[PDB]
């Protein structure tokens, strides 16, 4: 099994690491 | 009562240029750069001026102090209005902060997984489905009542994921998968609900007021400083910059009393050390998080 979070390799849709802010659902 | 104000004996400059660093264990390179050492030394200076004014009675509220930290940090932004507005605006109750645990926050994933206070739960996801996650659930206690805060989750069936993720992308388009991961990445911090922030702010003015006393022993005062630093950083009150701001406040309160704390230890990113800990855990460990070695 991959490293924790290394499942997210070379994905163009990998999140950008910094604080995001969304509307409350 | 007026206080001694900032020390005259001052950290050697190698230290001043670390004040505020994010000395990630997995990439302290950024702590070693010219632009940063500029940033940090700026911070060390605006701290001390703020200390000057605390010690005189010029800063009355922790809200006015936090203005002094905010004001400073923005002046260091060469970025633009969408970025200037975030660092400048309090998080509001109609929103949810989130930090994907990608880079440089990749070291964290171990800290959650081997955390002694870690749960083993299930994250029900509309695209990946059901997932194992090691979970820490920081909480704070106040007036007796429990406050939930930030929530670390790390997906662990890691092979499924890379297989699943590649699957999902081609259908929805990267356009709509990144959308999900921005808000629902399996590995992520889910921050203190902004609704708590009104009361967390009163408690922080209470706490500041006490630590601008004049009778405090060297032990208490610090115990007060560590708390403030814990509560601010962990409530993450602003959309951006809370990390710096928190450490700014704390260190300004220290210099007010004439204390000259050092840079935190390498790989001791102070905000995260506080997010992954209870109040009294962090109060105790605070002194050693600082590089107090000659
Ligand atoms: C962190 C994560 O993201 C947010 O931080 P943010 O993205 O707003 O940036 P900073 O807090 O200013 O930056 C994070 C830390 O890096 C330091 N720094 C920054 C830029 C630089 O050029 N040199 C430096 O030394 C800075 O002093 C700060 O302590 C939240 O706050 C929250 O703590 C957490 O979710």
């Amino acid at each position: 099994a991959p490293k924790f979070g290394d499942w997210d390799e070379n994905n163009p849709s990998s999140a950008d690491g910094y604080t995001h802010i969304f509307n409350k659902v | 009562r007026a206080l001694p104000g900032p020390s005259q004996r001052q950290l050697e400059v190698y230290d001043q240029c670390l004040i505020g660093a994010a000395r990630w264990p997995d990439d302290s390179s950024k702590s070693n750069t010219p632009e940063n050492r500029a940033y940090c030394q700026s911070m060390y200076n605006s701290i001390r001026s703020a200390g000057d004014e605390i010690s005189r009675g010029g800063i009355t509220s922790f809200e006015e102090l936090w203005g002094r930290a905010t004001e400073w940090r923005l002046s260091k932004l060469q970025r633009g209005e969408p970025l200037y507005s975030a660092f400048a605006s309090e998080r509001t109750s109609d929103t949810d902060a989130v930090t994907p645990l990608v880079k440089p926050y990749k070291s964290v994933l171990a800290r959650v997984v081997d955390h002694e206070d870690a749960h083993d739960e299930i994250m029900q996801d509309n695209l990946f489905g059901d997932l194992n996650v090691k979970v820490y659930r920081q909480t704070a206690y106040l007036h007796g009542n429990v406050i939930p805060l930030n929530t670390f989750r790390v997906a662990t069936d890691t092979e499924y994921l890379r297989d699943r993720v590649a699957h999902l992308r081609t259908e929805l388009g990267a356009k709509a998968l990144k959308q999900h991961l921005q808000r629902y990445n399996p590995d992520r911090i889910d921050h203190t609900n902004a609704s708590y922030l009104p009361i967390i702010k009163d408690h922080l003015n209470d706490l500041y007021r006490q630590a601008i006393s004049s009778d405090l022993s060297q032990a208490e005062l610090i115990s007060l400083i560590a708390r403030t630093h814990w509560w601010a950083a962990s409530a993450m009150p602003d959309q951006r910059g809370s990390a710096a701001k928190a450490e700014f406040a704390a260190r300004a309160i220290a210099s007010a009393h004439g204390i000259e704390l050092p840079p935190f230890r390498n790989g001791n990113v102070s905000d995260i050390e506080a997010m992954l800990s209870g109040e009294e855990e962090f109060v105790e460990k605070y002194r050693s998080l600082l590089d107090s070695d000659c």
